[PDB]
């Protein structure tokens, strides 16, 4: 079989414009119970 | 320019100024004449591995103790400016190794 | 003419990609999916404002926190001496002095203000920090309240107001006042400091630098015709002094998806590349008259099995705990009332069907009927039983419908 | 000091060789095989000019095209209004036109003129053409010709002397003049003519822009006492205006040898690598005892044949068509007085034995005895006759010379 | 506007990585793991000094040798004209002058000056050396010493006082006086001398250069009122015109671990990649009811050993040399009172059992016990016992814990 | 900011390595295996000169060349108009006119002067030669020489004093006259000349272009009280205006081994890579308790030899002919008192021992008793013979001495 991995990243004419209130978040500390 | 397709392993080339020019065909392995698809030491050459590039690129040089170079030579039986002021001399094509030739 | 160029080979060094590191202060060679080759960026006006992005203007919009009551009326806990409230002092905030939303089998959701969510992208950081308290109070409640930064302690233990003014502090009074800021020193025996909260590498969450503790130095005081109850909301953001070191694994995630497989035997989904799935048939199995789960329509292409632990028991049997699929499905065993009428269930449970190497999953429907008979299935596989006597397993009817991706199992 | 160097790799394209259509206006980055490795050229004096490869030079230069007598006693050729010569109008000459070489079994040689030889080296060609007529007369002798040049034909189907005169055309008088040029112009509907003959690729030639006429205006008048033959000789050259477009396949070969392999079923000289080839022995063919065509001495190293067409009688043998080799090789056989003495042969006819997949050959003396041995052979294997009565095919007494390169065949 | 670019291609040659070998003077492309993808190094200031890692700087502090007694009362060694101490002269001091920590079983640990540390990472070196000498002796103590640097003698065969005045000497006097240097000389056939210590490539250590020798003037004198022992401390040091040629395979290693693997015959531990190892079990060997050291879960994955070297007697078994591991293990054997306690032992003993090219190991508890029954298992595998015979091998209860690293073994 | 490159890819050529055959008048790319990775090169100073490799100031050194004596007593060979001395003119030396020195079965060593030694590294050349002839007498001998030069001659078979005196000559007087130059012109109708000797690559030497010739004018006179003979020593070097054209295949090699494999059937050293060899034991060879010659201790390794040419008779046996090694190793034989009594021998004779396409060596000690049981084991394989029967071959003792390379043999 065939294994793709596709990676990104931004670019230079990209821009986050508006600044909304973050949503609540996971730890990824507290994984495992 | 020459290109080796069916091995993937390094090859030589090397070439023969001076060596007597009597010969309209090239010739091949065992029926080669003795003396002759030997590679000598202190002659240009180029070695090229076939892992990297299949074809290759050399420009052999005009090296004839003489006025100028004959063409359109005749065959088969002499003088002394049939043999040494007609050819460019000899190119000598080899495998750097002894390992057996692949069956295709 | 056609001049020669014996001029000498560079020795070059080849490498598949450009680096994967670099963010900024460099050019990234890359093949522009457009029509014009050259160097090209979205147009923008002013409709379009720059990337809102700089770390100093996040980080200072006020992130609300864990809020508590302040009763006037508590002849216990309104004394002068008291300890209100507290928590260790660090740009990410305690977990337990944050807006909390749990849910059964899945994740903690903490609702992290944006000097903390920033924070757990980086390593180190570093900085006063600014505490904004709001107080929900009218002119006649009146108190003072001494909140102290105690460098080099990250719980209560040995903390009292008596040793609390021997440290940085400041006494806040609360007459006619209902908001005001205690920006927090920065007092480490080193530069930067580490988060608190990290990537999965290690057991042990790092600490934090020093304690805040808020005390009661004039005990809260309100009226008959004025309620008693004054709610405190502790807000935070970062110093103008506040900076963040190095880029890490982030300590957060989305809260899009709260889907985890926790340290849980979940039974693997099969193997990748083997989904999504269906239920067919097999030639070689009961001469494809029973069901599989395959994963193409061309022979030999039954699903496999990724690897099953070798703490499961052998006589237990799986059910689906993510998205499943719905399939149409047996006569009347002897001595038993155990039939199936032909109709279309949603597939839960299933029983693991070994061939050498590799492992199938035959599928039962989601019926307390069904569970019985994947649990009589499971426990004649493990006894050896012949392979012509554990028939009387689901029929094959017709094909069903594909997975959207990958279904999850478990004991 | 060891400074880093982290600057962008670059998007490269590898490819094996420099071009192989580049012939001039650029460079050519080779392994020069010298022991100076910079730019070198052989030296030069007045003892070696410069390379004359000029094409105005080369195509300016006469060549001699297919002569023709001019009786004045013929009472009816001699006519005013015959046609005497005549062909069409382009660089190359018609074939008919050029003096021949024929011979039996082999390819016809043409002596072209340098302007055809080098059109035959483009694709495309234009400009004007100078026919030179020379003349083999003496005082005595007078007339006058009017030689044409109609555009557009290309035959003299619908072409006469009162229809030639409707065109651009010149009148030549004979009256003590030897020598003189017709420069033909270029009238074409389009700017580049294509030549006439070209590599094989379509089974049809090209045809020329116009066509070139002389005759008769005044009937030529000897005397007596002169001869009544005057032999003309038409050369050609280029015009100052002659320019040849695009490099393309030859439409000419050098007559170095004339040996060609035409369709005609030629018997395909065994394959490429399975040659040279010698008359030698093997251990699975009769133990060793009869011969057969080797290419290795080491075993299991038969010469293969090529791919026979399947056009070919199965039961017919074969005979050399090109260079071959001599060996030495049978008692009388039962019934017969077919005896082959020791002796040395030269090798000429040959039978297939077909072993699975491979085909090999068996060599045959070229003599009348063993033209009709072989004859039976393969008529004996066309009928699938038993090994071991085909054996008595030519013994092995020893190893026999090896050929300078490849042996054809023929049925 | 698409514009071709036929420009010439570049004969380029391929490689793997940049220079191994190259330090400084030169540039190192290499993809460098940060955010920023520029020129970056590491910020400093004067709490971070500049690196510390001049050669002269170094090798210009005194380290100290190997110390003996000066005894005043020896009226045979404290005479006009005794050797009291030399050496030869070279930057690594000889073996027998340095302060020694031997070990047994383990190597011999030298506490080598910074001159002679340095001079060990470089091949060949020069200059002059800078021998401080110590004395502890009070005002009472009074003597007179000739020491001298012999050119061309590396042993005191031929050297005497009446010797050493002949050549580069210095008279030190002993009169109130504890410390003094001799700054000897570098007088060479050549100009650069090889280091008499290097990495083993041949079987002998190259020669020094000079000898130095101390001798005594006039005999130490002390009183009765005073320690007649006089400890002498010998330092060296660089000289300003010391320099270090070339660098090679150093002549040291670290005393971190002294653990060393000498020509003894080490049983190999096992081949790499087939480690950590742990003892489980193997269904090819006696249904897996028996111990056998793996190194993975997956089924046919038995810890291979690597080249038993064949000087090794097949009746012998083997012992654990390093670090170890714990495992859980027999009933009592017919005719003996061989049994084994079900408990947990430490991993001592060892028997190897070969099938085919691959070699396995069988492991046995660290106990007097085990040691025998290893013994017979050893010498019932070298007379070809029945498989079947030899079955009463330690059993197998559980899985073990895996080791850190490679087990190594002995006869 | 990480701006986009768009910037198109170059078309690039990779190779192996760079030019071979350059040698000055340019860069060559490398690893240097230095610390310091920029352009580096060897100190020197005045003590380390200068390359002298200028080819100048080489060829004009003299170089001595085959000495002859010269008697005033011979009434026959001192005469006027005797031919003394003569030898073809170019740069090399005939190989009789060189001081030689000649071994049995090895090569013959030319003393070359520097003049020849450099043209035989070079196809072409040209210049003057310079030729001195030092005479070995004193004031009382007198005499006069005519030397010539004669253009377009290679032998003396139309060589003669009266046609001498007609090309380019000189005239030295022997009185008082010990030595003398005749520097001998360049007349060639070409540039530049071929050397006479060359590489092995045809079977013919090429002819120098001119012929120099010593003859007697007046015929040397000695007296009663001086030596009648005087040795005359000619001597060679080039002139200020000789010149080497182009580097070929030296025509030369050094005699420090002068070991050579001519075309004489030497048994070929076994094959390459399956040397060193040395003595040891086959587990299919007799259970391993014979000799033969081993390449590796592991199993399956049996020195396999070359390619035995066909012309080699199948009952012959071999002998060592070059380096050989030691090895200790039979029984009474029944009929015969052929019996090896147990030492240490040395390797001289073998028998092949053929097994499939593979072919091995079988020891036999040097002594004439060997040779005889070598003789007969050559002849038992030739026949056929059971492999029990040839089994009474040395035995096999413990292993031997491993070859310092390959081993050759001989019919």
């Amino acid at each position: 079989g065939i294994e793709i991995s596709v990676y990104y990243s931004i670019a230079d004419d990209f821009s986050f414009n508006i600044f909304c209130g973050f949503p609540p978040m996971v730890y990824c500390d507290e994984t495992y119970s | 320019r020459i290109v080796v397709e069916g091995l993937n392993s390094c090859v030589w080339v090397q070439h023969h100024p001076d060596r007597p020019s009597i010969f309209s065909r090239p010739i091949i392995g065992r029926y080669i004449a003795a003396k002759d698809a030997y590679r000598n030491h202190a002659y240009a050459a180029y070695v090229q591995n076939m892992s990297v590039n299949r074809t290759i690129e050399v420009e052999v040089p005009f090296y004839q103790p003489g006025l100028y170079g004959m063409l359109n030579a005749s065959d088969n039986n002499t003088s002394f400016d049939r043999l040494r002021f007609t050819g460019l001399g000899d190119l000598l094509i080899g495998i750097e190794g002894e390992q057996p030739i692949p069956k295709e | 003419d056609n001049p020669p160029d014996p001029t000498p080979a560079k020795f070059f060094v080849p490498i598949p990609s450009h680096s994967w590191a670099h963010g900024t202060n460099t050019s990234e060679p890359t093949n522009t999916l457009r029509l014009d080759g050259g160097v090209v960026g979205v147009g923008r006006s002013d409709d379009i404002g720059t990337s809102d992005t700089a770390i100093s203007g996040i980080i200072g919009v006020y992130g609300l926190l864990k809020p508590f009551d302040w009763n006037a009326n508590d002849t216990g806990r309104n004394v002068g001496g008291h300890l209100l409230w507290s928590m260790p002092v660090h740009p990410q905030v305690d977990k337990d002095q944050v807006i909390q939303v749990m849910t059964q089998s899945k994740l903690t959701q903490y609702y992290l203000p944006p000097i903390s969510v920033v924070s757990s992208l980086y390593a180190y950081t570093r900085g006063s920090i600014k505490y904004k308290f709001l107080f929900g109070n009218n002119p006649r409640h009146n108190a003072r309240l001494l909140v102290a930064y105690i460098p080099g302690i990250s719980s209560d233990n040995r903390l009292t107001l008596e040793r609390a003014r021997n440290s940085a502090h400041v006494v806040f009074s609360l007459n006619e006042v209902s908001e005001f800021v205690f920006t927090v020193p920065y007092i480490t025996d080193t530069m930067w400091w580490p988060r608190k909260y990290g990537g999965p590498q290690a057991a042990g969450e790092f600490v934090a630098p020093s304690y805040i503790c808020m005390f009661i130095l004039n005990p809260l005081v309100a009226m008959e015709s004025v309620p008693s109850i004054v709610t405190i909301v502790p807000m935070i953001a970062a110093g103008d002094d506040f900076e963040v070191a190095v880029p890490a694994q982030p300590a957060v995630g989305l809260s899009r998806n709260i889907d985890v497989i926790y340290p849980k035997d979940s039974i693997i989904s099969f193997k990748s590349g083997y989904f999504p799935v269906y239920v067919g048939s097999w030639h070689s199995f009961f001469d494809s008259t029973k069901a599989i789960l395959r994963y193409g329509a061309v022979s030999d292409h039954i699903a496999q099995l990724g690897n099953i632990p070798a703490n499961v028991n052998r006589k237990a049997f799986w059910i689906v705990v993510g998205d499943t699929i719905k399939f149409k499905t047996l006569d009347k065993i002897n001595g038993t009332e155990w039939f199936i009428p032909e109709g279309e269930y949603t597939l839960g449970y299933g029983v693991v069907w070994r061939d050498g190497a590799y492992a199938y999953m035959v599928p039962y429907p989601l019926t307390p009927l069904g569970e019985k008979i994947a649990q009589y299935t499971a426990s004649l596989l493990a006894s050896n039983t012949a392979i012509s006597q554990i028939r009387p397993i689901p029929d094959y009817i017709v094909d069903s419908a594909a997975s959207k991706d990958n279904i999850l199992w478990s004991p």
